[PDB]
């Protein structure tokens, strides 16, 4: 249904599993290597061809490991799809940004501690105000020709840009972007829903969605208050910690509440509800996901059995509770 | 919904008129002005929009967004013609009343 | 033979219309309805059909397949210039009666 | 006049004999090694320049015997021409289709096993439903340009197809297709002979038609039953042995006797007819052979001789015996 | 300031014209012919100056430039549409005499 | 000096025309129709001939080439601009005569 | 202000100091090579990412001491901008001008004598009248797509040209140029303030000024006569000492002696006053200086203070001293 | 005046001597390697960088000792030009025309065998019938942009050629070409002087114009008949002993020694003159020489004294004894 069921990246020919295993805070940081090799080899083993990772995550060292289990196993480079995001590379002022010298440099470094040649997507991880758009898609189109990469991407792009970047690449005969990374959980579904659909039937640009339990919110942790060994207890984590214990807070955990009742009504539990109520629509190709042990994990696969299980009256139920659905 | 900056490229069998999107955002209520009706005669690989149709009608229906509402039927131009051509671009009741007005007749 | 989908560019002598090839395979008999006759004309390096003829003579001709089949000179054209537009482009005679009908004497 | 008779490919200036040598069931499979220099010698000797392989045979496997052929004898790179076709490469997601990552990869892994540095025509095997025409074609062009291919073609498309991809060529100044592949001998006659003269004389397409004694059919072995040593016999073919020992094969073997009739009236055998029978007009480049042995290779070189006493009247007693001349 | 050579393109809604800078550095003091007041509407991106305006009226603007100061009407304009463009590109007080003494009554 | 096949693109201030090389040859003795005469006008970055002239004038011009000698006037086009146009391009006396024949007085 | 106050270079990606290090006369010749990487050094850590060489100083000898510098410390190479002018390679024919054999072999001998893979703009040190723009053009958009450039830029060329090069390059979609460097001080103010602003307004190609101190006549050294070890008593720099001895040069001290009252009365000195005027407008993005010890860099350094002191009666002040303000 | 006289090469930016060195019959065949290179050296000392040879000339050998000077004696290769033709490669089918595979694999066998990584100007021998110029114009500029190339230029094309490969190159935004070699002596003047001023005039091809002394017989040397060790009595060369020998040989060695009598009236010899005849007009670039021996060198060298010598009146008096001039 999402993992084991393969669907194209937007329009172009890429296919994808829509359950995809992110390279944020466990890996190079919260977890070891070989809790990291049991996890890339348990996603391996049922079905999932999709990781993401990102030059600023551990200051590069989750890529580091990332290539220390793709060497090690020996898996086929035929098999896989790896993408990479390039906004930020250093303390200097020319290591930032979407200019043609760092998109070149970035690319490079990432892929010498990647050990590979080519990455499948590149992404810009957010829009630069200071460059032209001519230069960033002519740099992109350069990275492309050079066999560096295959496709590349927006993230946090809004759609003015995204449609100024199509047509500065129409206009050249440059290559255009295919897909979109957003955020879509429970508690943020404007962009999403409101304003991807027409970029998806206008000019065939997909959404590959992101944190989808909140940075484990929606999971139903923290009921109770911070448990320990969790992502609002370790240092540097102090604005979850405040998001989660305000005035707000209270009323998205009784709303958890009743989300969980309707979760075990249907057999399942509420991570599982959570990760399929976001692929119940064709906009969205796949969703990326995290996680801290092997357990985690497995119960993160799980809802490909609850997904053809979300009727029509499951999602109005599930709607009247969360009472926050953006009008269009 | 500010509707400004962009360039539009429409495309009558051939004939290419360019023009913004706040001169056609200011009838929302027609087929150009609204993006839910003029989507599905896009052209993603040229980035334009396609219509097979009369070439020479279509300078006064540019003319109408871009003087503020005036119409004005062309020499060369039978009247049944450009009354489908109105009919098709979704101009208004207004636009027809005001076009029957500027005929005699009407 | 479904004939559909397609678009096809016409350049007469500089000037280049654009239409879909089911408007064009509505009339079988004429020469650009009929994949035969008109693949003499054929570029393969710009992808179109060139033809070194009159230029405000075809507007009609294109108008006569957009109609359905209807046949109306232009004002700055003269008789005889028409009819062999008429006489070259095939339309049969039928067209020329309706042609005669539409212009007096005939 | 078909083999050390050189024509041009299309309208290109590739020039190619008009008898080339395949590598199907036996290269890798079938016949040993030895028996395949044997007859790549043969074929080389008497002026053959072409020949025709694929990443699916053999699981690849044929491919390799090809280049311990090439790197053995030490013939000149200059004085021949390769290709290849690619649309199966493994059993992942990833592997099969006409995307440019495959495209890339599995012209690299193909000339890998080859040992050389580049083909001189690619073929896409199959169309491809998920793949936008645009990416494939940005992929053609790309391999050409970075000096792995000189040519490409196609396999089993369409006309319409065909048109598709010269106007998506002709719009982003691209490299247009030169070549089709076809089958086409006396039982299978529609797409050749109606569909194809039009794209040669419109766009410059040539045709190269492929299995031209169906297998096996029109040499007349099978006339009494399935014998021994034969590709009907073989484990993983019992379609072609049902297909034989249907109703329809005895007609097919009737016809057979008269044309053998007007073979031996002629003064040559029946597969040299079939195979000179395919050549006589002037919309085929070249048509591609199997052999099993060499004695089966030397009497399919002496079609030459049978090619211009085909005449007029031949010609139509052939078209009244066989009865399914296609109407244009 | 020598102003020759070079050739400029003017884009009227998609209708394109181009001449040269000597035929437009006649006139200084109009909006065509003066760099400071043209510049604003120049697009890098594609080496032209765009106007949103009406395309039948600016054929005698740029024969007004290329006979070297004669105004005349084109036929199928109105005389306010006219007497609008002829305002917006600041030929002068002597153009707009010269066009009301062309025209009858004035 | 066969003078067959290739395609020539003249540029009247933006507007293109596409001919043949054997509609030029006819008339070796005009502008035209003389290849020492036509090539002080030939831009070699675009591949094509241009001329700063008047616009609606041209198309008469290139029917004068196709049609095998005729002239005929535009409508929209005055008496003394259509013959500056004759006297530059360069038509010859019995064009001269034929054109005031055609209008009356002559 | 200055230095350590990046801004982008003309309307590109690219984010310069607006203090640069040039390498004229002292590299290679009158300093040593300790000197130097003692000023490379006080350059690098006061923030200074900007320098700039060419191809004809010193035999080339110059370039090698930058590289013997780069190579030494251990910089990043992401972390700097480096700059070369190609106009003169030899003494044979073919070994100068802008055609495109000079630029590609020319370019190919910098990068070696560098020690690098790429720099980051590559000047055209003065126009060629024997080339056209075209050829010109394609060249410096080959050395970009190869991978041995990032940018190019024109140095000494008119309006009518860059004007010309940026039509040629939207004509056959091509790389515009980004940048021009100029010569601009006291006594040197018409093509910077009357010409470029229309270049910067219409097509956005930036200016990059060198000589701010007229090769030492500006800081008043040279107010009783020639001191020893100065550039004027150099063997042949007969030029300049017959420049500052002839009649006008009385008459520009004397402007000097006022111009160092009114930098003494802001609590400065005059050589930080006359860098910080040519920073005063938004059309100049950098200012390339030269110095010859330790003590003249860190004194040209301090004009990041009286900067923003440059109220518009100074301005005024100092315009109706100099009397040479250019009528637009 | 010609030798260290240097001029454009057409309207481009490179710029040559207007005498060469050809290598023909003599390099690896009639001479020996010593005299090859005591003729290169005399040729480089005196300012001649041009240097012309072939892939067809004595089975490409001499390729090979051209590049045993080159490597010997050091030269810089910034200071040289050179030119190589290709059409012949083999006996095989595939190894000649000006298809796309041929041009690629000729040009590098020919690069293999001059150890070198690039020439300067790649010229095509003949035209080719059997070959779109599409494909011609596109292989072309492939290998201009690999770096295999600088420029390419055409020879024994017709006017109506090299006018196809300009429109294709203009409508494609291809590379055109910029030269044409052309047959030129007292003898054979219809295309240099009636056809090629207006392709100069019109798209700015030039003229490089080979076999100035038609083959020796403007020299004078075959006044009584054929003397020991000249071209005539070689091997292989029975046409040009039949042509010396007919009927319209006599005439022509009358004609000679009327222009003998003129050029020892004028102070210096036949072959002089007759080489500074060629470059009395601004049509022609070059005109490339051939020798034997170092005299026939050092003599021919000569013709740069007597080409200011050449008034109207004696271009008048050599037309009026020559009679062939051609009308226009
Ligand atoms: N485009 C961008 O700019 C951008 C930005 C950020 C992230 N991303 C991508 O988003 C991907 C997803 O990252 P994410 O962590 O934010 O997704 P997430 O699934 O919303 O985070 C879930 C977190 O909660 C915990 N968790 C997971 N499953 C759980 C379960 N059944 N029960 C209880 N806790 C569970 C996990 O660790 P704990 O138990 O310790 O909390 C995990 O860290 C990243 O890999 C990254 O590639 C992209
Ligand atoms: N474009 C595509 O998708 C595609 C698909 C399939 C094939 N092809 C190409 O087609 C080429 C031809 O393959 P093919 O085998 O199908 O052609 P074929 O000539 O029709 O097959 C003849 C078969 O019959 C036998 N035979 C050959 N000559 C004989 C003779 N005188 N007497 C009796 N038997 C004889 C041979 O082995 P046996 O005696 O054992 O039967 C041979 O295998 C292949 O090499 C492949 O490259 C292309
Ligand atoms: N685009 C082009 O064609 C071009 C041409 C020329 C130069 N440039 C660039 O311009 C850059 C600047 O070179 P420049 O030397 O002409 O600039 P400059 O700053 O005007 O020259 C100042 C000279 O005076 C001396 N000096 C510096 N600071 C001083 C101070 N406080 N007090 C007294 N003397 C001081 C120095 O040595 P002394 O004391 O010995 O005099 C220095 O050589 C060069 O690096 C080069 O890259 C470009
Ligand atoms: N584009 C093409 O297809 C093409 C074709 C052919 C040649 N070319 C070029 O043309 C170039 C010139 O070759 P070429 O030999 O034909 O030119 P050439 O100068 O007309 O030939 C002169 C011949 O006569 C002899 N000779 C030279 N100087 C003499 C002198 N003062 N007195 C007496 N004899 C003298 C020489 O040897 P002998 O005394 O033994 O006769 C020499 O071989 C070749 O190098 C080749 O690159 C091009």
């Amino acid at each position: 249904r999402q993992l084991q069921f393969y669907r194209n990246l937007g329009k172009s020919g890429l296919r994808v599993s829509c359950l995809g295993l992110g390279t944020w805070v466990t890996f190079g940081g919260q977890i070891t290597d070989e809790m990291a090799e049991q996890l890339m080899t348990l996603a391996y083993d049922n079905g999932i061809n999709l990781f993401d990772t990102a030059e600023v995550y551990a200051a590069g060292k989750a890529e580091v490991v990332l290539g220390n289990i793709i060497k090690k196993k020996g898996w086929r480079r035929s098999s896989l799809v790896i993408t990479t995001k390039i906004f930020w590379g250093g303390k200097a002022e020319t290591e930032r940004g979407l200019s043609r010298k760092h998109i070149i440099e970035g690319l490079k470094a990432s892929l010498e501690r990647l050990q590979l040649e080519y990455v499948d997507v590149v992404f810009a991880n957010r829009p630069d105000p200071n460059t032209p758009m001519e230069e960033t898609v002519r740099a992109m189109t350069h990275v492309i020709n050079q066999g560096m990469a295959m496709y590349w991407g927006t993230s946090r792009w809004s759609s003015m840009e995204i449609m100024e970047a199509y047509s500065v690449a129409r206009q050249f005969n440059l290559t255009p972007p295919i897909c979109e990374q957003a955020e879509y959980h429970m508690f943020q579904r404007e962009k999403v829903e409101v304003q991807l659909p027409e970029l998806f039937h206008k000019i065939g640009v997909g959404a590959m969605t992101w944190s989808p339990l909140a940075c484990g919110i929606v999971s139903g942790k923290y009921d109770s208050g911070i448990p320990p060994y969790s992502r609002a207890s370790l240092k540097g984590y102090q604005w979850l910690k405040d998001k989660i214990l305000s005035e707000e807070g209270r009323r998205q955990q009784a709303k958890l509440k009743e989300l969980q009742a309707i979760a075990e009504r249907l057999g399942c539990t509420l991570p599982q509800l959570a990760i399929a109520w976001c692929l119940r629509n064709e906009g969205v190709s796949s969703v990326l996901l995290g996680a801290s042990n092997a357990d985690q994990l497995m119960e993160n696969i799980g809802a490909i059995q609850v997904l053809p299980k979300l009727s029509s009256s499951i999602i109005h139920e599930i709607d009247s509770i969360l009472g926050n659905k953006p009008y269009s | 919904q500010d509707c400004c900056g962009e360039r539009v490229v429409i495309n009558i069998s051939g004939l290419r008129f360019e023009t913004q999107l706040k001169t056609l955002c200011q009838f929302p209520e027609t087929l150009l002005g609204d993006p839910k009706r003029r989507m599905r005669y896009f052209d993603p690989l040229r980035n334009e929009y396609f219509f097979d149709r009369n070439r020479p009608s279509f300078d006064a229906i540019l003319y109408y967004y871009q003087s503020g509402g005036r119409i004005r039927r062309p020499v060369n131009v039978p009247i049944d013609i450009f009354s489908e051509e109105i009919r098709f671009y979704q101009l208004g009741e207004e636009a027809m009343e005001k076009f029957r007005e500027d005929e005699g007749f009407l």
